[PDB]
DNA sequence: TAGGGTTAGGGTTAGGGTTA
């Protein structure tokens, strides 16, 4: 989903803390807006559950980034990993 | 994205019959007579001696949209890779009546004559005359005459307004337009427009009108065959080429009188068609060839037949060329 | 577009001591001074007292800077990189095997890439700040007003004065010749095109 | 002999990529200088009309001051040709970002090229086709009289059976595209009968421009490896480097008879009195009224309501027509908002026919009718004849600057006409 | 449960920046001399496809922290 | 919905083990671009043996090319009648400094899983 | 990278050709069993190589840069430096730690084969001297004169003189007090080695050093330039590259005027169990390596540019004479057929250094083993 | 007479079927 980013603070010309403030919150927007651009061919993390529609299942997403990995270090890990959780936990009465 | 492009498409032309308005008073708006079928009749005739003779595309077929207009659907080899501006080309140089609403006169012709126009104008006499005369009687009325004399220099205007008041019926005046054209055109003098008046009149009122836009775009849409019109039911269905004279649009058959035909075809199937086994394929095969559809399907399959052949001499070309026997 | 100041702000500025008076000589510009103090930096010394003109150490200063142009490219050739880590900023010359999308690999993070030290750029900018102070035509043209122009070429600048200039700029030129900064190889530009050669 | 071997004549396709090497601050020069040569023969181009002594006498003299080849003296041709050619590849890799940028680096180029074969000796342009890597094909007098009818009824600028002493050409159809059009040659299955000086000319032009076009789709996928951090800043200058506060809905009226320019104003009334549009009208006006500040809302309303007084229904105006207008302002869907269309554009848009209105009279409309509808708008005697010679300069921008000067009773506009945003923020301004 | 540094505070707080993958060292909170078992299930009404159920759950764990580190 | 993307070694692909049209992804180190063909050329090395893939690229273009580096491929197979064997690419991302014999026990350990499980059913 | 990688790939496939390796395994390959890995020595630590700080870096075709520590406590001996391509065999449990288990040895290029041509030549007399011709702080070049008489009194046949003409480490350079232009100074001393020349009318041959002033320090440099030499004394006058392999009368000299072993000496380490010569080591080591300047990374006193070192700088054959002018001990040694000779520097702080005289006599190549035609040489204190 | 404060806390929902 789109959350609303609806209202947009305005600032206001307070003393030199409050523009340093202002500055970092401006780096905290722009690192989040670079952080969840998402394009074709990138490696994505989806956190969520799961609903039916239309006779199809889906994935809705309480959080969701795209994940940095220039070398396939944290796929293999997770494929290397999950066998383990299977037959630890899952594949138990 | 960006790398998803169109990259053939089959060129195509559509003649809508309402374009017509200002001219044609046999029917209104979106009425249709068996009159002015010869309109689209000679559109067509045109259109495709252009297309076969100039550029000799060869294989054509023509379908009945099925309310007003007839589609063509150029369907060669070697046009399927052209890009835009050549189709642009093409329909710009098959295009004659130009210029809006605001504009009158529909041509410009110096006293030079293309090729092209030439055999239009010599194509276009044999049935100009009875239709326009007689028919549609274009110089009926005061004011059919009236619009008829912007057309021309006003130089003459209230001559030809008294031959016409002294005239009775149509003939007549056309007749008095030819002679008092003719007597122009032994006296020129200093006039900026054509030595081709009843040429260029008849042009205007008579030739077809294309539209750019359904032929420029690549990824556009039309109509295909067989479809069902959900304001008359009548099926879309091909029209035959050495046939077209022939062609009434009121008799070509609707999916109410074929579905009617179906339940016949059951009925005679309960005494006639009994203890078959055998898939769907058949069944529907035999079932469209007792309907109503069989000459239709078979000007397709003939018109197939057609592009298969082209198909095996073009392989056979390549085999000569490629020296493998 | 960008100033002089811009152009080499990062430039060392060049240093000789004089041979006679013994104090040391800084360079920066052409001309020593601006407006009514429109003089030389090589027409006098740095000691007031000291009557010594600098255009009689003209291979002095040729000496100096071929040392300096020396240390300069033994400095560049070091090899030192650093890591792009900010807790790590390691610093090495063993240059690894091991690359990644943009470059070597930090062999003690394992985590960021590893940069010169001290790039190209900068010893261009360096070679060209030199080649700066030693071009009389270009300060010349550079002077807006013609009268004042013409009133300091005639009253001092013999042309013996822009003899001595050129031959000072002449050794700084020299190494430029060499310079593979300032060469662009067009076959490998379009090598891609195989059509038509 | 590495100098003649590459340069043997003032005339080149630009087919093989150079492989000397050269300093940066020369390559920044020659591709400026190109630029800038390219950006004034596009200039005078456009001014100028084709041919003529004045055009191509300036065109001369701007080749010679920017020391380049264009005559064809036998001696000292090795700077300007080796000039010439390695800034042609310098431009043909700076512009191949997009698509537009493309089609105008190929028609300015198209215009030099011309221009430089129009000032070509004939044995000249015959040595030039021999070293060019193209076929022509000679059809033989038997048939050359068989078809005599055909190819003097054509009219290619022949003068009464003048083809005694030539050479008829046959050239397949989709190479000819510029006589194609038209209609100045014979056509028969696939194949063209031509005159010679035209015809050459033509496909020349259209062979190189096809080439050219193949050759930059070929070059597109360079950039990919273009990372080098110099000529970045050189790159970066050759690639290039409407907003009014909101309206009520109810002043639009007596600001159409105000501030629409003629290129609108027939369109605007059409719609005032028929109620309804077509395509062509439609997009351009719903463009228009999007960029002089009309939101989604007002837009809707003001549709629906222009509708309703065209006898429609309601679901029907949300199924179709609303439907359509979300995303002409691009609300859902692919919401790629799209810029109004420029008066050049319009003025050289699709030629509007029957049941339509869209497209500016002073391109698409009968003299008298535009005397008549100027008359309607209380225009001068004066101005009235300035504009018809201004029309018939095809100079319909100057027709519609005197209009808006006519109109806003202003005696110089000031500024020129380029799009019918910068008009109506013009009259806003003025208001 | 039941001024620009509120808003900094809760940017920050509801983002990517923070929930990050971490590698925990945990100690647990209940000190293991202490002893005090009084703890029958508790109930409660999630509810997924817009209808509420009942579903009885166990006490949620505490701990504390002793090094947090990224990965 | 496009069918998902199985992995599959260099050698087993280079001797045609897989039904045509079928999605796979594996992985190798680009050998040569040929430039107007739009065809792209990698090696991966088995011992003493050396296997080549052929790479259509006309969906991922404009594309960098790094000579002599490590590639992975994902996309769909198609048996042409002379070429052989040449997968048409979807995603096409470059990766360095991964080790393969992580990765090939990887995928071996997994095959093993899915077999394992599929011995109850 | 590239430059790295392909020197390593090419002697690791003509070791394989030459000691018949079956396969290399990848070095991150976990295996109990032992394998054979080839990778580039080098040391993890920023300080000098030792025992303690070995690692091995592997190479792109087969392992993408890998770095393993090595650990040699099983090893019985060692001899290893910066910069060395060798195979060695050992086990890779976890695949991070390796234990080494065997240690191979370079293999020498072919000697050059003398042909028809050579074997005609009788005798030379060929003299060899290195630089720095000048005192600890006098210019008077008092040296460069007794030499110019010696060699004037003797006429070698041919007369070789290593650099540096002008060192930099002289205070009156290093304080700018000269009166003249360095290329006019180097002119001059060029015009007066000449003029003392021209009596013994011998050839001089003149190689560059990096230690030059009017010379750029990058090595390999190219040659001096000089447009002033005579019609007559062009026939004997020529310039070479540093390093050059000249051969005459179908003998290969090997030719530097960079101190290899200085630098190598004071970078290697070794634990040998008896007792042997270090300099003969390093002599078999780049005689072995296949290059002038094996070592990486190099001495922080020089420049080497790499693509110019790897396309110019290469060892053609196995050289008959070897040259090395060193700062180290006087001494001549001879390895696998090679004659390796170690004048000295000519001055030593204020007092003169020594000189070697050669002898090249062919003989017969009648003989299945290759004999050096160098017969003796004498170093003769100045 | 030996732990600090002991507090239970987020626990919804959002809509396809589209072109210049």
């Amino acid at each position: 989903w789109k959350k609303l980013n609806t209202e947009s603070v305005s600032a206001a010309p307070s003393a030199a803390r409050e523009l340093s403030l202002t500055s970092q919150l401006k780096k905290l927007q722009e690192t989040i807006e670079q952080k969840t651009k998402i394009e074709i061919g990138d490696t994505i993390r989806v956190r969520g559950s799961i609903r039916t529609y239309r006779e199809e299942r889906e994935i809705h997403a309480t959080t969701y980034y795209k994940v940095d990995d220039p070398v396939w270090n944290i796929q293999i890990a997770r494929m290397l990993e999950l066998p383990t959780i299977y037959r630890k936990v899952y594949d138990q009465p | 994205l960006g790398a998803f492009q169109a990259q053939e498409k089959e060129l195509v032309f559509d003649i809508d019959m309402t374009d017509y308005d200002d001219v044609r008073r046999c029917c209104s708006s979106a009425d249709i007579c068996p009159k002015c079928w010869t309109l689209m009749t000679m559109a067509i005739r045109i259109i495709d001696r252009a297309l076969k003779e100039d550029f000799g595309f060869k294989h054509r077929l023509w379908v009945y949209s099925g309310r007003r207009g007839v589609h063509c659907w150029v369907c060669d080899e070697s046009v399927r890779k052209l890009s835009s501006a050549v189709r642009s080309g093409i329909v710009e140089y098959l295009s004659l009546v130009k210029g809006g609403q605001d504009v009158k006169k529909k041509v410009h012709l110096s006293e030079k004559i293309h090729p092209f126009i030439r055999k239009s104008i010599n194509i276009i006499k044999k049935y100009f005359e009875e239709y326009a005369l007689v028919n549609q009687d274009i110089l009926e009325n005061k004011e059919s005459w009236d619009k008829i004399l912007a057309l021309v220099p006003e130089t003459i205007h209230d001559e030809l307004q008294q031959s016409f008041q002294k005239s009775h019926n149509s003939l007549q005046r056309w007749e008095h337009l030819k002679k008092v054209a003719s007597r122009y055109q032994n006296n020129i003098k200093n006039d900026k427009y054509g030595p081709w008046l009843e040429w260029e009149i008849m042009l205007q009122y008579c030739f077809p009108r294309l539209d750019i836009n359904v032929s420029k775009g690549i990824n556009h849409l039309l109509k295909s065959p067989f479809s069902v019109h959900p304001k008359t039911g009548r099926i879309s269905v091909p029209i035959d080429l050495q046939k077209v004279d022939q062609f009434d649009p009121f008799t070509v058959p609707t999916i109410s009188f074929i579905c009617r035909e179906l339940d016949a075809i059951s009925t005679n199937e309960e005494e006639k068609e009994e203890n078959e086994a055998e898939s769907d394929v058949k069944h529907r095969t035999r079932d469209y060839k007792k309907t109503s559809l069989a000459p239709y399907v078979k000007v397709f399959e003939h018109f197939l037949e057609n592009l298969d052949k082209s198909r095996k001499g073009e392989l056979l070309k390549k085999s000569d060329l490629q020296k493998d026997f | 577009q960008l100033t002089d100041e811009e152009k080499y702000r990062d430039c060392e500025r060049f240093k000789c001591p004089c041979p006679t008076c013994g104090t040391e000589n800084i360079y920066d510009n052409v001309f020593d001074g601006s407006g009514t103090d429109m003089e030389p930096s090589l027409y006098r010394c740095s000691n007031i007292d000291c009557k010594a003109s600098p255009l009689t150490f003209t291979v002095q200063l040729s000496n100096k800077l071929i040392m300096d142009i020396r240390r300069f490219i033994k400095k560049y050739y070091d090899g030192w990189l650093i890591c792009e880590e900010p807790t790590c900023r390691n610093r090495t010359r063993h240059l690894p095997l091991q690359f990644s999308r943009t470059g070597p690999l930090c062999p003690a993070c394992m985590k960021a890439t590893l940069q010169p030290e001290y790039s190209d750029k900068s010893l261009y900018t360096q070679l060209c700040f030199y080649r700066y102070i030693f071009d009389a035509e270009c300060a010349l043209e550079k002077l807006t007003t013609d009268h004042e122009k013409d009133k300091l070429k005639k009253q001092f600048f013999t042309p013996k004065v822009l003899q001595d200039y050129r031959k000072l700029k002449n050794t700084a030129e020299q190494f430029l010749s060499r310079s593979g900064y300032s060469e662009v190889n067009l076959s490998k530009l379009f090598a891609g095109c195989a059509v038509k050669s | 002999d590495q100098r003649n071997a590459s340069y043997p004549h003032c005339l080149q396709f630009y087919l093989q990529p150079p492989s000397e090497n050269i300093s940066l601050i020369e390559f920044e020069n020659l591709a400026i200088d190109r630029v800038k040569l390219l950006k004034s023969v596009e200039n005078l181009g456009v001014s100028y009309v084709k041919g003529t002594e004045q055009y191509q006498s300036k065109l001369e003299s701007e080749l010679r001051k920017l020391k380049f080849s264009y005559r064809e003296n036998l001696e000292d041709e090795y700077e300007p040709r080796r000039r010439d050619h390695i800034s042609h590849f310098i431009l043909r890799l700076a512009y191949c970002q997009s698509e537009e940028l493309r089609r105008w680096f190929i028609q300015q180029e198209m215009d030099l090229l011309r221009f430089r074969f129009s000032i070509l000796p004939k044995d000249k342009i015959q040595d030039f086709l021999k070293d060019s890597q193209l076929q022509f094909e000679a059809i033989s007098d038997e048939e050359k009289t068989l078809r005599e009818q055909e190819i003097v009824a054509s009219s290619p600028s022949l003068s009464g059976l003048k083809l005694g002493f030539e050479s008829i050409y046959k050239i397949p159809f989709a190479d000819a595209l510029d006589l194609f059009r038209g209609r100045k040659v014979y056509l028969e299955d696939g194949f063209a009968y031509v005159p010679l000086k035209d015809i050459v000319a033509i496909i020349l032009n259209e062979f190189r421009a096809k080439l050219s076009k193949a050759l930059a789709l070929t070059a597109r996928s360079l950039p990919a490896v273009q990372s080098d951090e110099r000529l970045q800043p050189l790159l970066n200058h050759l690639s290039h480097s409407g907003n009014v506060g909101k309206i009520s809905l109810d002043q639009i009226d007596l600001l159409s008879t105000k501030s629409f320019p003629p290129c609108m104003r027939q369109l605007h009334k059409a719609l005032r009195e028929n109620h309804h549009l077509r395509h062509g009208g439609r997009m351009q006006y719903g463009l228009f009224l999007k960029g002089i500040g009309l939101t989604l809302e007002q837009a809707l309303q003001f549709w629906k309501q222009e509708f309703i007084k065209g006898k429609m229904d309601p679901d029907k105006f949300d199924k179709g027509y609303s439907y359509n207008i979300r995303h002409s302002f691009g609300k859902e869907g692919k919401r790629t908002d799209y810029t109004p269309f420029s008066c050049l554009k319009i003025i050289l848009s699709n030629p509007p026919s029957q049941g339509d209105y869209h497209g500016c009279p002073f391109r698409h409309s009968d003299p008298e009718l535009l005397k008549q509808k100027l008359q309607s708008y209380k225009i001068s005697p004066g101005g009235i004849s300035q504009i018809l010679d201004l029309v018939k300069g095809t100079h319909y921008q100057v027709a519609c600057q005197k209009y808006f000067e006519m109109i806003h009773n202003v005696d110089d506009c000031g500024f020129s006409l380029n799009h019918p945003n910068q008009f109506f923020c013009e009259s806003q301004r003025i208001l | 449960g039941p001024e620009p540094m509120t808003m900094f505070l809760w940017t920050l707080c509801t983002s990517p920046s923070v929930l990050r993958p971490i590698v925990l060292s945990f100690e647990l909170e209940r000190k293991p001399s202490k002893i005090v078992p009084l703890e029958p299930p508790r109930l409660q009404r999630f509810q997924c496809g817009e209808l509420p159920f009942l579903t009885h759950v166990n006490p949620r764990l505490r701990l504390s922290c002793l090094s947090i580190r990224e990965s | 919905l496009p069918k998902p993307g199985t992995y599959y070694l260099p050698w087993e692909v280079s001797a045609g083990q897989v039904p045509d049209g079928s999605t796979l992804r594996t992985f190798g180190r680009l050998c040569l671009y040929d430039m107007i063909q739009s065809r792209v050329t990698l090696m991966a090395q088995h011992g003493s043996d050396q296997h080549q893939v052929l790479v259509c690229t006309k969906l991922v273009e404009p594309f960098h090319a790094q000579v002599g580096s490590l590639y992975i491929v994902l996309g769909e197979l198609q048996h042409q009648q002379d070429r052989g064997s040449v997968v048409k690419a979807r995603v096409l991302t470059c990766v360095e400094g991964m080790n393969l014999p992580l990765l090939e026990q990887a995928i071996r350990e997994q095959r093993l899983y899915k077999q394992e499980r599929g011995g109850s059913q | 990278r590239e430059v790295l990688t392909c020197k390593i790939e090419e002697l690791g496939s003509e070791l394989k050709e030459h000691y018949k390796i079956e396969a290399f395994t990848p070095l991150l390959a976990p295996a109990q069993e032992p394998v054979t890995l080839l990778g580039q020595i080098g040391c993890d630590s920023n300080g000098k190589l030792n025992n303690k700080s070995v690692i091995l870096e592997g190479d792109r075709e087969h392992s993408s840069g890998a770095q393993i520590p090595v650990d040699l406590s099983e090893l019985k001996e060692y001899s290893l430096f910066p910069g060395q391509v060798v195979i060695m065999e050992g086990i890779n449990t976890t695949g991070r730690k390796l234990v080494a288990t065997k240690l191979y040895e370079g293999v020498p290029l072919p000697f050059y084969q003398p042909t028809e041509e050579d074997a005609d030549f009788e005798q030379s007399m060929v003299l060899v001297a290195c630089g720095p011709y000048t005192t600890s702080d006098s210019i008077t070049y008092d040296p460069l004169l007794d030499l110019i008489a010696v060699i004037n009194h003797d006429r070698p046949d041919v007369c070789i003189l290593f650099g540096p003409f002008l060192d930099a480490k002289h205070e009156q350079v290093e304080n700018c007090l000269l009166t003249s232009p360095f290329e006019d100074i180097f002119k001059q001393c060029l015009r007066t080695i000449i003029e003392g020349t021209r009596s013994s009318g011998s050839h001089l041959v003149f190689v560059p050093s990096l230690r030059d002033v009017h010379h750029e320090p990058v090595y390999p440099q190219p040659p001096f330039s000089y447009s002033d030499l005579s019609r007559e004394d062009k026939k004997q006058v020529q310039f070479v590259s540093e390093p050059c392999s000249l051969s005459i009368n179908g003998v290969i000299f090997g030719l530097t005027s960079t101190d290899l072993l200085f630098h190598l000496g004071a970078e290697e380490i070794s634990s040998s169990s008896g007792t042997s010569d270090r300099f003969s080591r390093i002599l078999k080591h780049i005689l072995t390596q296949r290059s002038y300047y094996p070592l990486y990374p190099p001495q922080e006193d020089m420049a080497i540019d790499y693509e110019s070192f790897y396309v110019y700088a290469q060892l053609p054959v196995t050289p008959d004479v070897l040259i090395i002018p060193s700062e180290l001990r006087y001494f001549v040694k001879d390895v696998l057929g090679c004659v390796c000779v170690n004048p000295g520097r000519l001055t030593k702080g204020q007092v003169g250094g020594t000189f070697a005289r050669l002898y090249l006599r062919r003989p017969a190549a009648d003989g299945a083993e290759r004999q050096s035609p160098c017969i003796a040489v004498q170093v003769v204190r100045i």
